[PDB]
């Protein structure tokens, strides 16, 4: 399933995975097309923090879902 | 060591100003640094935002404070400064530094390329590092002296076994410290034997070298031995050329 992660620029980054695929699994896609290891990237799903660990399906990313990437120190 | 130099001029330029900070930052990565249009930039930032504002239901300052915003200096996470850094030394107007179009070395790769470099050449390389989970870039200049010190850039977000450091501050503490061939081969081999280093992993990553910053049971055990290493010669003009086109928005 097609997923969209955007930048705060507003940059679409299409990404394609499965509902059983862990978060962790994206933030690799975008390391791919990126540079940013997955452990500097910090997804935001509708004002929410994600855990890597868990799934898409736990957070209910589907087909179209947009995430967001945040690149900036906390 | 005239390199080191321009990545602080830059680190401060970009943690003072909005324009320059947007260059920092930037992911419009076919762009070469010279030609990107700050202005532009913002604007898409707040065109972002405001779009995003009305798919939250949200305002606008709701958002701003969970995604930043384009008129307050942001703080870039590794990836971005390390590739930030490599567009610095290499982009000019036929070249775009990209990571996705970077060739990538195996770690053998790598120790014959750093092994055997011409003394009378600059490099750069590019890491990203699979059991820190994080970035950087590590300048070798050209030496006359038997043989050649390198100097690392980074800064981090500090949810590894590193701690978070800003790029302005690692650049004016710490980024001048000279590290051998051998120091910097050693983290690489020794990141992914049964024991690490934690005083060579201060040594070479804290900004006060302070071990007790560290956390070890952070260490990405799976992935110690993935590196993504991307190697460059560089000319130090090209890098001084940027850095003027850039000292004038």
């Amino acid at each position: 399933m097609l997923i969209k992660v955007k930048t705060l620029t507003g940059k679409e980054i299409e990404i394609d995975i499965e509902p059983t695929d862990k978060v962790e699994r994206i933030k690799e896609r975008v390391e791919e097309k990126e540079g940013i290891p997955p452990q500097q990237q910090r997804l935001i799903y509708s004002g929410k923090q994600m855990n890597d660990e868990k799934t898409a399906a736990d957070y209910k990313i589907l087909g179209g879902s947009v995430l967001h990437l945040v690149l900036a120190l906390r | 060591n005239p390199s080191i130099q321009h990545v602080q001029d830059f680190a401060t330029l970009s943690a003072r100003s909005l324009r320059a900070n947007v260059l920092l930052n930037s992911d419009d990565h076919s762009v070469p640094i010279h030609a990107k249009n700050p202005s532009e930039l913002l604007e898409a930032i707040d065109n972002n935002i405001s779009q995003t504002a009305q798919d939250w239901g949200v305002s606008i300052q709701e958002v701003e404070v969970i995604l930043g915003s384009s008129k307050r200096i942001i703080e870039p996470v590794a990836g971005v400064t390390a590739n930030t850094i490599m567009k610095l030394f290499l982009d000019n107007d036929i070249f775009s530094y990209s990571f996705e179009k970077g060739q990538s070395l195996s770690l053998s790769q790598l120790q014959e390329r750093l092994a055997s470099l011409p003394a009378h050449k600059n490099f750069i390389l590019r890491v990203n590092d699979g059991g820190l989970g994080h970035a950087y870039v590590i300048d070798f200049p050209a030496t006359t002296n038997p043989s050649r010190d390198a100097f690392l850039y980074q800064s981090d977000l500090g949810e590894g076994v590193t701690r978070e450091v800003r790029f302005e501050d690692w650049m004016t503490q710490k980024a001048s410290h000279p590290i051998s061939l051998d120091d910097i081969n050693t983290h690489f081999i020794g990141i992914a034997q049964d024991q690490i280093d934690l005083a060579h992993i201060a040594k070479l990553f804290d900004v006060d070298g302070n071990v007790k910053m560290l956390r070890a049971d952070h260490l990405i055990s799976h992935k110690t031995s993935e590196f993504n290493f991307q190697l460059f010669e560089y000319d130090l003009k090209n890098l001084e050329n940027n850095m003027s086109i850039i000292k004038t928005h």
